[PDB]
């Protein structure tokens, strides 16, 4: 018994595990659960591959289900990791399986950096793996059978996977053995030897003689279209080829043989006569040319002892015709087999031991909706308080709301009155003075670390250099300069940040030192701070003035609208969606992710009743500011222009002035503060990263 | 923008 196998293709060893701990450590947070299970599960990969392909050795069904696991696994691999996005270094590297290719050589190898590739190889293993595992099969014996039955539609199966998936993946042209037209060669082989299988399993349990007939010519119309395929294009090792030839006319000597059992028993002698003379014929011929690959003598003495008992009777009995072969119907064919299809896993009790990675897919969908979560909130906050800002300015070059409640000219207005007891309480001057005196030293501190740091580095660089002049040979590792240009790049950065930040604090020191005076004034106790604001003559027809009252309800109304504001942007930040499970759900339903129009319709939802009421508020501020200034140039020609009542109000709208000043300090000041903190953090993780590469170094 | 708390957030 002789069938047909395929070889396993060489790997050069290569370390899976490095490369994707790289990204893993990159792309989780360090010293955690979350990288601390895929770097065990990376490097248990990696073992596993030189399990599977690091020595072609093993021959039985325990190292299939090794490589089985690993076809598996790496397909299992491939949706996280990002693959489809080429930067990783780690290249794949296989021979040829059949010493072949377009061009006059002894072998050829394929250096490829592409996971298409690692699983193509790893399949066509697993198929040739099976078809030797089939090919040693006891086809005496009906578990032998079964196995062989199952491993050849199983490669076949294997084989074609691999045509229908190499040229997509594989952006590039493939060896010889996995291209299109082998694989498919090969899967057609493996099928036929299915077949053949088959065609044993009825012979061996003495099946009717019509029914192996028809799977036996069946197994011949396999094996034609495989011999056909491989008589204009040599891609197989030699012994295929005749091997093929050999087996078609041995399956349709087969097929005739019992086809003539068949005509026997419908007395149609002469036809009894006409296959088995043709299956004489194919098998003379088989046994002379292909001597080498097969053995036929017994099949070719039942043949001869069918031939000449039949020919006796029919020569002294039945005197029957022996028809000519082109006047025989056609005998008929039966499938039993199939091409197995491929379905991770294809390995017994498989599991991914990355499972719980998130999809690359996700992450590019999740930190895509944050930018756009982030713009559509920071945008609404910054059209709010811009908005504020420009209705505060306004109102205070109005002398509003101070002028409606300024009964005489002898007291200190309510709102004034109002706003000096808020800075007060906010600790007055003092915590303007104190938060400026700090500024200078939150930044000498970040440029104290900035420094320190690369100092280190220039340290090591000095002493790495002179040990290079000294001891040439003795000290031969990659210089300093090369190893710290990406933190000396850093560096250069944290400096470009610290002088936008520098300017900024010009800007505030200048707005401090130009608002200071009036401030400290507002913080006053309420008498002293009465003293300090000229006394004028109230312009006594503001009892019931209609203008007044109209004034007042249009600034109350503008009150009520920035006051909202603080409310709408305090929800508009503490509101949040966890988009994570929507994108599962859009990827294991759908084909791939379409975060666009997702996370619009998302942003939509959680954040439309918010965007809606910020819009509204523009639009109010608007319509209030244009009428409230028709309002109030009618109010100012009621009550006349004199110095008394000038002096005053000058001094009321620079009190006003004063207070929005404090109030945008602050808030300067604190920014400033934070910002110079949470930089001490960025710089300080900054030193140690420089003082540990200057400690391995 | 006042502070390069953009420049500071990326970092």
């Amino acid at each position: 018994a002789t069938f047909i196998s395929v070889q396993l293709k060489k790997t050069s060893e290569v370390d899976l595990a490095k490369p994707l701990v790289k990204f893993i450590q990159q792309t989780y947070p360090s010293g955690g659960e979350e990288q601390a299970q895929y770097c065990r599960a990376a490097e248990e990969l990696s073992k596993l591959r030189r399990a599977a392909v690091g020595r072609p050795l093993d021959k039985h069904e325990g190292a299939l289900e090794t490589l089985l696991r690993y076809y598996d696994q790496i397909c299992s691999i491939e949706p996280k990791f990002p693959f489809s996005e080429n930067q990783i270094c780690l290249t794949f590297t296989w021979k040829d399986a059949f010493d072949k290719g377009s061009l006059f050589g002894g072998s050829v190898k394929l250096a490829l950096a592409s996971l298409g590739y690692e699983k193509s190889c790893v399949l066509f293993n697993c198929a040739a793996l099976a078809s030797q595992i089939a090919a040693e099969q006891n086809l005496d014996n009906d578990e032998g059978l079964k196995i062989a039955a199952k491993h050849y539609q199983f490669a076949s199966g294997a084989f074609l996977h691999i045509k229908e998936t190499v040229l997509s993946a594989l952006s590039r042209e493939p060896t010889v053995d996995i291209s299109p037209d082998t694989v498919g060669t090969l899967s057609l082989i493996m099928l036929a030897q299915a077949q053949e299988v088959f065609f044993l399993k009825a012979t061996r349990d003495k099946m009717k003689d019509a029914i192996i007939a028809k799977l036996a010519n069946q197994a011949a119309d396999y094996f034609g279209d495989a011999f056909k395929q491989c008589q204009y294009k040599d891609t197989l090792p030699k012994e295929v080829f005749p091997v093929l030839a050999a087996k078609h006319c041995i399956m349709q000597a087969n097929a005739e043989y019992h086809q003539s059992i068949l005509a026997k028993q419908q007395y149609y002698f002469g036809e009894e006569i006409a296959r088995l003379q043709h299956a004489a014929e194919l098998i003379k011929t088989v046994a002379s040319r292909y001597d080498e690959y097969v053995n036929v003598k017994d099949f070719s003495d039942k043949i001869n002892r069918a031939l000449a008992a039949a020919k006796k009777d029919n020569d002294f009995i039945y005197h029957d015709r022996v028809p000519d072969l082109k006047d025989l119907d056609p005998i008929g064919k039966a499938t039993l087999v199939k091409s197995t299809p491929v379905n991770v896993p294809i390995s017994q009790k498989f599991t991914d031991l990355f499972e719980k990675m998130v999809p690359v897919s996700v992450q590019q969908s999740l930190a895509a909706y944050n930018q756009r979560k982030a713009d559509l909130v920071n945008r609404s906050i910054a059209q709010m308080r811009e908005a504020t800002t420009l209705a505060n300015g306004v109102l205070a070059s109005l002398n509003l709301p101070a002028a409606i409640e300024d009964v005489s000219g002898d007291t200190v207005p309510q709102s004034i009155l109002t706003k000096s007891r808020s800075v007060i309480e906010q600790g007055g001057i003092q915590t303007v003075d104190q938060l400026i005196k700090e500024l200078p030293e939150l930044l000498q501190r970040n440029r104290e670390i900035l420094d320190e740091s690369l100092r280190l580095l220039d340290e090591e660089e000095a002493t790495d250099n002179d040990l290079r002049a000294k001891f040439k040979e003795r000290w031969q590792r990659t210089p300093s300069n090369e190893l710290y240009k990406p933190l000396r790049a850093e560096g250069t950065n944290f400096r470009t940040v610290l002088d936008k930040a520098v300017q900024a604090d010009g800007q505030v020191k200048e707005c401090y030192q130009s608002h200071r005076d009036t401030i400290v004034l507002l913080c006053k106790p309420e008498p002293e701070l009465n003293a300090a604001i000229p006394s004028a003559n109230p312009a006594k027809t503001m009892q019931g003035s209609e203008v007044v009252n109209v004034l007042k309800s249009l600034l109350s109304n503008l009150d009520e609208v920035k006051k909202e504001r603080e409310g709408l942007e305090n929800d508009l930040k503490s509101v949040n969606f966890d988009m994570t499970s929507k994108f599962l759900t859009a990827l294991a339903q759908d084909g791939v992710i379409n975060e666009e129009a997702l996370s619009v319709t998302e942003l939509d939802r959680v954040y439309g009743g918010l965007t809606t009421k910020v819009q509204e508020s523009l639009k109010k501020q608007e319509g209030l500011l244009k009428n409230i200034q028709v309002s109030h140039q009618e109010f100012s020609k009621m009550k006349q222009s004199n110095n008394e009542a000038n002096l005053r109000e000058e001094v009321l709208k620079n009190l006003a002035t004063a207070y929005d000043n404090f109030v945008e300090l602050v808030a300067n000041l604190k920014e400033g503060t934070k910002f110079y903190n949470e930089l001490t953090e960025i710089l300080v993780r900054f030193q140690n990263k420089c003082s540990d590469i200057v400690f391995a170094r | 923008e006042l502070y390069p708390l953009a420049s500071l957030r990326s970092l």
